[PDB]
């Protein structure tokens, strides 16, 4: 989700962009500013929420030993989804 | 035989240190305070000598932190305050000494949690 | 409170408590812990002057210093004045005092008001917490007058609660019924009660008479009304009756004054005039604002075309009204002396350097003095502290709290002025928690304190 | 206790203790202490004045025959009145053994050169002079060995900064390499690593 | 007594004699250094620089420190005579590319925070 | 003052000086010294170059990482100048050529290019412009080179009113065309001098003094629209100066008088070279012309610089021109020449 | 010439300050009632010596040692400072 700035400079996913008065912009003349186009926040927001039939679920990021340390997530709050602290995947219990 | 010098120990002319980093520096001799996030006391046993903080500025190219003083990372360990004072004096550095802070002994009583008439009785466990 | 400042790569990261058994001993208040955020915004980084259109414009140190020096050489005496704010250090205070003394000016004032009749600032014990913070653990009765110790001095209130819990301490309050997190006896809120305890016509006078280790604490915030002198005289009369009926218990120092401003005690030690009344009576033509952001004096109280100079670290009440802005250093950016409400002198250490073109405050004053022709003798920090020792030698003893007691002389000098009390209840400035988070320039710029205010005013 | 723990040898411990007692008995004028570490290393702490005799004894004695000087270096401990610790490591090929000899000095006290006993000492002492500033008397040719020509200071001292005081570059105005005060684009970042909890109870010090 | 042992000199007189011998050697050597290293300075400049270095440690009152300083000076002279030093090493005494720094309070206040 | 441009550090290689300077003509004689002085204290330097990048390599070690940026430019293209001055707060113009090429003449390099640089810098918002002219610039000067200098300084003043103009006189140094030019005349055996060089007075100035003066003018708030004259401390008759140059180089001096028209003919003959000419008619005229005295203009001393005499710096230039026999001779041997001072 | 402030630095339990202490215990108050608009700052010294500081117009000030003085001596010197002499 790359947007442009008033000077035309591309904005990074961390939100960095030189101001108009900033002289450091001169380093991009006759060259380019390296920006990664795959914003992880939007990509993780695109993932669907899993529904499970237990109060506690377990997440390891997928791939077993190729994922992250395995953690357990509580799903007692009905008006909220449980989020993995490593992966960002979301889990919930069936409602309504 | 011996010559019996009657002067004060002074080795500044032999250490190679520039004059500016001798006369304009203030060293601090202290026992470091316990980190309040932990209960361990093993880091509050020795005396430390450290130098006064100088300027740091952002690097233009990568925004890193840049310094111009060479003593910004120098920390010395000593067994006693007198040893640190002697080292600082013989190296020509002017110093500030802070006395050691030791927690005072406390009177603990588990029974006081259930006092018949005092305010120390706990409402929960 | 003793603290540890955590910094990384030239940036202040967090504030942690540092153990001092006599002062805070493991804790800090929430403002002390979370107000570091404020220092990162609304900061003064460059000198500023007024352009052709009356707008503030960046300029070099030389230009601003030259303008201030010319304006200072123009005038003399009562036409020059200064106001010291709540976060000023002793070194800058003594430097500014010497600079204005070279002009033969004595209008060196603080925003916080202390009564000047009788002994005034001549005797230190007149304006100190003589029992000390540790001494609260030895008292059996403490009388609180016109104060809210919970928010004015949270760690002092914590010590009071410790004594209440472990020593069965008896606490009585005169003022509005605030919540102090411990049970106390509420005598009332009218100041007449003070006289009733001074005349012996109150049961609590009897209670104080049988108290072998009594304490009476009067808040500085209660001395801000017009009848502060009479209130201080009444409290002194109560302490007199305690000392006379109960005799002398050795060295107990019943009389006590609780301060809320970090710079007040050092300024009183150096001879600053408490209050801003001298400025009102003789409106100056050149005014120095040394971190003064209490809005005590605006441009309505001053004549037109008055030259106002602000020296500080934050853009707040004081900066937009100034003709020249001199960016100074914050307390995390200098080694500076601060004196306790106990009277204990302590020093800060440099954690990070001042941002932009900001400089050490005493260095700014010394450079200005050299530009203006009246060069101050001291050139380094050690020489400024030697000057401090010259003016008040207790400012260089960096953990000492013991001092002489002159209660008899101050009490005798306090009973020759018989001004009357006011029929207004004693109301502390901070009545609830929401008035706690934002009190000074740094905490007003903090986003965390704003979040705390929003959270306490509405739960959600 | 078996698989992960290093086994100990008691025969070598006994033999090294006996030889330490032997050396201490023969040379009471200079030997201040004798120790045997629990991984079977023998050290002898001596007065500085006995650097030449003791070493000579160890080199030429029929029962010692430590004829190889493996290493000679210094250790800097600022908290001591005598700052510098001089360490000799000797090897006996006849008896297949190793021994360590230790002494002390400060900044202004010379130590006698041991080049007459071991030729190998010649460069080692030079290194000690270059890195720590310890002067050796009667050295045939004592001068810097490791540092740049004209270098000021002794970099292996604890109070010497890691990056030093000067840095080099090429200047085109003078058309030569020049030295200037150190300026670092990224300051070296000091890490505070020690745990606040004690690790080894067997080494606990009395609370004074 | 303080029970200290000497390096070479017994008191300050012998130390001063060694200092004078070292100064004589350096003074004699300066013109040869100017010739061999092809320096653009004059012989007077080199001798003034030699004089300046000696004056810097003039204050020292301990014979052991003076002895060590003389040893270091002899080492430096040996480095110079044998052309172990290069032209850059000799010219490092003159700090030709270092911009001058003012010692006045105002100049330091203007540039930065350093005292 | 734009926080990112607030000076920081100690004034060394990794410090921030607060200067963003675009230096036109930075690949020449004065350019290398100017760039080195800017990079010593941690300035951001922008180098517009038209030559082969191999010929800019010697400027790369003069700055910390990221502090020297190289960009192509065309002297006849306004957009190149715009691109290379869009972000600078200081523009320095050191563009010049001693001879005329088939594609650029004196009017192109001393009038049109400086005028374009000044106009585009003024439009871009550059606040400081330094323009280098000649001390002998005159509208009625016989030399083509001097007349274009005067016209160009007038046009630069018109386009950028707050510009600082600096007029040096015969800069000498390791890569100069003044001491090297006279030393190289030994290859013809004798030195031809118009009127034996007895009616020409020179006041040469050291290169490092000029570079330091440019730096101090950049850092001087009072030097905005001022015109300076950078000259050396002594004035010499041309004969005496050339005699001293040959004495420092330990070469035999054989001066002989050549008539003006014959020397003009020799300059014509040498102008035909498609490479850098050994000499030109304009060059001959400049060499024989006396240096002007302009006491009403400020000088190097007004910028805190004590002018370096030629007697202390001639050996560092002329030692290269000696034979093996005289290579080790010290600087105080060659009996400094006489000066016509006051 | 115009007195602005008086500063008395006396030590808490040093013998040499005793007389000065006595003065403050006996005859400070009267002085305060004689000069009710004059700053008389009483502060404490470290182990060195007693001292009296007198500050005048335009930042001029001088100090007089009160070491081993009795109360009469300190009263004499104080009224000498307050009057137009010395
Ligand atoms: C920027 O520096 C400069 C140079 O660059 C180093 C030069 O070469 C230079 C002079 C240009 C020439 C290349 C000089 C060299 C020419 C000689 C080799 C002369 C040889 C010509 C003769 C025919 C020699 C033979 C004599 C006959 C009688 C047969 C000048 C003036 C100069 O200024
Ligand atoms: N040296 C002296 O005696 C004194 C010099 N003068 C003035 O000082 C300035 C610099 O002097 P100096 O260093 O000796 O001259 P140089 O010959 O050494 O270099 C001049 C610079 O201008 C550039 N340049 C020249 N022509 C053009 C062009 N047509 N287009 C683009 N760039 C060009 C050159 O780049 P490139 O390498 O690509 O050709 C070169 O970088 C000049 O303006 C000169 O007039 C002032 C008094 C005398
Ligand atoms: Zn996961």
């Amino acid at each position: 989700g790359v947007r442009t700035s008033p000077t035309g400079e591309k904005v990074t996913h961390t939100g960095q962009a030189y101001d108009d008065g900033d002289y450091r912009r001169v380093r991009f003349s006759d060259r380019q500013k390296e920006v990664n186009e795959n914003f992880a926040i939007d990509l993780i927001a695109e993932q669907p929420v899993s529904e499970v039939g237990s109060r506690v679920i377990s997440c390891d990021g997928g791939g077993g030993a190729l994922g992250h340390p395995r953690v357990y997530i509580n799903l007692d709050k009905e008006t909220k989804t449980g989020t993995c602290g490593y992966c960002g995947l979301q889990f919930r219990q069936p409602h309504h | 035989q011996l010559i019996a010098v009657d002067e004060k120990l002074d080795i500044t002319t032999l250490t190679g240190v520039p004059e500016e980093h001798i006369k304009t520096r203030k060293v601090r001799i202290f026992v470091p305070a316990r980190n309040n996030m932990q209960s361990g006391v093993n880091n509050t046993k020795k005396w430390k000598m450290e130098f006064d903080t100088r300027e740091r500025w952002e690097n233009p190219l990568m925004g890193w932190s840049s310094t111009a003083d060479p003593l910004s990372n120098l920390v010395l360990t000593f067994s006693t305050k007198e040893d640190a004072v002697a080292f600082a004096e013989k190296n020509g550095w002017s110093f500030d000494v802070e006395e050691r802070k030791v927690p005072k002994p406390k009177s603990k009583s588990y029974g006081a949690n259930f006092s018949w008439n005092k305010r120390t009785r706990v409402s929960t466990k | 409170s003793n603290i540890v400042v955590s910094t990384r790569t030239g940036e202040v990261m967090r504030i942690l408590p540092r153990m001092h058994e006599d002062i805070n001993e493991e804790w800090i208040s929430d403002k002390t812990r979370f107000a570091y955020d404020g220092l990162k915004r609304q900061r003064l980084t460059q000198p500023m002057i007024r352009n052709e259109k009356g707008l503030l414009t960046y300029t070099t140190w030389e230009d601003a210093l030259s303008r201030v020096a010319g304006m200072l050489q123009s005038f003399q005496g009562n036409d020059v004045a200064a106001i010291a704010g709540g976060l000023v250090d002793a070194e800058a205070l003594v430097a500014l005092k010497d600079l204005l003394n070279r002009v033969d000016s004595d209008s060196l004032c603080t925003e916080e008001v202390f009564p000047t009749a009788g002994a005034g600032t001549d005797l230190r014990s007149n304006y100190l917490l003589n029992t000390t913070i540790a001494g609260v653990e030895e008292a059996d009765v403490i009388l609180l007058v016109g104060t809210n110790p919970r928010f004015e001095a949270p760690l002092f209130n914590a010590r009071i609660r410790k004594s209440w819990l472990h020593n069965d301490l008896k606490v009585a309050l005169i003022g509005s019924p605030v919540d102090l997190t411990y049970r106390y006896d509420h005598l009332g809120d009218s100041p007449k009660i003070l006289q009733d305890i001074a005349s012996g016509n109150h049961p609590f006078s009897q209670i104080l008479k049988e108290a072998k280790k009594p304490m009476v604490v009067l808040g500085s915030s209660a001395l801000q009304r017009s009848d502060g002198t009479a209130i201080l005289a009444a409290v002194s009369n109560i302490a007199q009756n305690i000392r006379l009926s109960s005799g002398v218990t050795g060295d107990w120092k019943v009389m006590n004054i609780l301060h809320r401003i970090a710079s007040q005690v050092a300024a009183l030690d150096l001879g600053y005039k408490p209050g801003v009344e001298a400025i009102r009576k003789n409106p100056p033509k050149v005014l120095f604002l040394l971190g003064a952001d209490g809005g005590c004096i605006t441009r309505q109280d001053l004549p037109k075309d008055c030259f106002i100079i602000y020296q500080g670290h934050h853009g707040d009440v004081g900066a937009p009204m100034a003709d020249v802005i001199l960016p100074g250093a914050a307390y995390t950016e200098k080694s500076a002396t601060y004196v306790n409400t106990e009277g204990r002198a302590q020093q800060t250490k440099v954690a990070v350097t001042p941002p932009g073109l900001a400089r050490e405050d005493w260095k700014i004053i010394r450079a200005l003095s050299e530009i203006a022709g009246m060069t101050l003798p001291y050139d380094t920090l050690d020489q400024v502290r030697s000057r401090l020792e010259e003016v008040s030698p207790n400012l260089v003893r960096y953990d000492d709290v013991e001092g002489a007691n002159y209660f008899q002389q101050a009490n005798e000098l306090s009973k020759l002025v018989n001004q009357q009390l006011l029929a207004d209840p004693l109301v502390p400035p901070q009545l609830t928690i929401k008035d706690f988070y934002m009190t000074d320039s740094i905490s007003r710029a903090s986003q965390t304190m704003a979040k705390c205010v929003k959270a306490v005013t509405e739960g959600i | 206790t078996r698989p992960t723990i290093r086994p100990r040898n008691d025969v070598v411990h006994k033999q090294l203790s006996a030889f330490g007692q032997y050396v201490a008995e023969i040379l009471p004028k200079y030997v201040q202490q004798v120790q045997v570490s629990c991984f079977n290393e023998l050290e002898i702490f001596i007065h500085p004045d006995g650097v030449i005799p003791v070493l000579t004894f160890l080199r030429d004695h029929t029962n010692a025959q430590f004829k190889s000087l493996a290493d000679l270096t210094a250790v800097d401990v600022p908290t001591r009145q005598n700052r510098f610790e001089i360490v000799y490591n000797l090897l006996s090929l006849r008896f297949n053994s190793r021994i360590r000899v230790k002494t002390y000095t400060d900044e202004l006290t010379p130590i006698e050169s041991s080049v007459t006993v071991y030729k190998a000492a010649n460069w080692y002492e030079r290194e000690i002079w270059d890195m720590f500033g310890v002067f050796f008397a009667n050295h045939p040719d004592l001068r810097r060995i490791l540092t740049d020509y004209g270098f000021e200071g002794h970099p292996f001292r604890k109070d010497f900064p890691l990056s030093g005081y000067v840095e080099l570059r090429y200047d085109d105005e003078v058309k030569r390499v020049v030295a200037e005060p150190v300026e670092l684009a990224q300051e070296f970042r000091k890490f505070d690593l020690n745990s606040p909890w004690e690790a080894f109870p067997a080494y606990r010090q009395p609370p004074e | 007594g303080t029970s200290v042992k000497p390096i070479f000199s017994r008191d300050m007189n012998e130390a001063k004699r060694r200092v004078r011998e070292l100064y004589r050697a350096w003074y004699r050597e300066v013109p040869n250094t100017v010739h061999l290293f092809q320096l653009d300075i004059s012989v007077k400049q080199g001798r003034d620089k030699v004089r300046e270095m000696f004056m810097k440690n003039a204050h020292v009152t301990d014979p052991r420190v003076v002895d060590l300083l003389v040893i270091k000076g002899k080492m430096e002279l040996e480095e110079t005579i044998n052309v172990w030093k290069q032209r850059t090493h000799i010219m490092r005494f003159f700090h030709e590319t270092e911009a001058p720094r003012p010692t006045d309070f105002l100049s330091k206040f203007y540039v930065g925070h350093d005292p | 003052l734009h926080h990112a441009l607030i000076p920081h550090g100690k004034g060394g290689r990794s410090s921030v000086s607060g200067i963003v300077a675009t230096v036109f003509g930075a690949t020449g004689f004065l350019g290398r010294y100017v760039v080195n002085h800017l990079g010593r204290m941690g300035s951001q330097v922008i180098v517009p170059y038209r030559c082969e990048p191999y010929d800019t390599m010697h400027l790369r070690p003069m700055g910390d990482l990221g502090q020297i940026i190289f960009m192509e430019w065309n002297g006849k293209d306004k957009d190149s100048i715009r691109k290379v001055v869009e972000h600078s707060n200081v523009v320095i113009n050191l563009v010049g050529r001693e001879w005329e090429t088939k594609n650029f003449d004196f009017e192109d390099v001393f009038v049109k290019i400086p005028h374009a640089i000044a106009q585009v810098s003024k439009e871009a918002g550059v606040e400081k412009l330094i323009h280098i002219s000649h001390l002998n610039a005159d509208i009625k000067s016989p030399s083509r080179y001097l007349r274009s200098k005067a016209v160009g300084e007038k046009e630069v003043r018109a386009a950028f009113p707050e510009a600082t103009i600096i007029k040096p006189s015969d800069i000498f140094g390791r890569e100069d065309r003044f001491l090297n030019y006279f030393a190289s005349m030994r290859w013809f055996g004798g030195v031809p001098l118009i009127s034996l060089g007895k009616e020409t007075v020179k006041q040469p100035v050291y290169i490092v003094d000029v570079s330091k003066g440019i730096i101090n003018a950049i850092k001087d708030p009072d030097a905005k629209g001022k015109t300076f004259a950078f000259v050396g401390p002594n004035r010499y008759l041309l004969f005496d100066l050339v005699q001293y140059i040959f004495a420092v180089a330990y070469r035999p001096f054989l001066p002989y008088p050549l008539p003006h028209f014959a020397y003009r003919w020799v300059g014509r003959l040498f102008e035909v070279s498609p490479f850098e000419p050994w000499t030109t008619r304009d060059k001959v005229e400049r060499v024989h012309m006396s240096d002007m005295t302009l006491p009403h203009l400020p000088g190097l001393e007004d910028l805190g610089i004590q002018a370096t005499p030629l007697e202390l710096k001639a050996i560092e230039v002329l030692r290269r021109h000696r034979t093996y026999r005289w290579l080790t001779s010290e600087m105080e041997d060659v009996k400094p020449a006489k000066t016509v001072n006051i | 010439l115009g007195l602005r402030e008086i500063r008395i630095h006396l030590c808490q339990r040093s013998p040499g300050s005793q007389g000065v202490r006595d003065f403050i215990e006996k005859r400070y108050v009267e002085l305060k009632k004689a000069n009710p608009d004059l700053p008389i700052l009483i502060r404490e010294c470290s182990d060195v010596q007693p001292k009296l500081w007198a500050r005048y117009a335009f930042g001029q000030e001088k100090n007089v040692s009160l070491n081993n003085f009795s109360a009469d001596q300190v009263t004499r010197t104080l009224e000498n400072v307050l009057s137009g002499k010395a």
